[PDB]
């Protein structure tokens, strides 16, 4: 419902009209697997020393 | 022209900006390759600042 513009009929153009909003994820670039199934992989790097 | 004008033009036309990738997910129809879009806005030569 964020309003981009007022169309002078007091109709409010909104994001709903020009776009679709959803809660997704910031990057869809990479995934991880454990064996054959999906899992999130947490890689730990050792602090130097 | 005023000096301020020149400053504005150089800011805008001599900068590198951000352009994304083509075919990156979430896409319903899958594309074989993801191809990054590159740009060179920064101007190397003086004949380009002129």
């Amino acid at each position: 419902n964020i309003i981009l513009r007022v169309n002078e009929d007091k109709s409010f153009l909104r994001i709903k009209d020009v776009a679709k909003v959803e809660i997704g994820a910031e990057q869809y670039n990479s995934t991880g697997r454990l064996n054959t199934s999906a899992a999130v992989p947490i890689i730990i790097n050792l602090q130097s020393g | 022209v005023t000096a301020n004008d020149v400053i504005n033009a150089v800011n805008d036309q001599n900068a590198q900006y951000a352009t994304g990738k083509i075919g990156e997910e979430p896409v319903v129809n899958k594309s074989p390759q993801v191809i990054s879009i590159t740009m060179q806005g920064r101007l190397q030569t003086p004949q380009e600042f002129e």
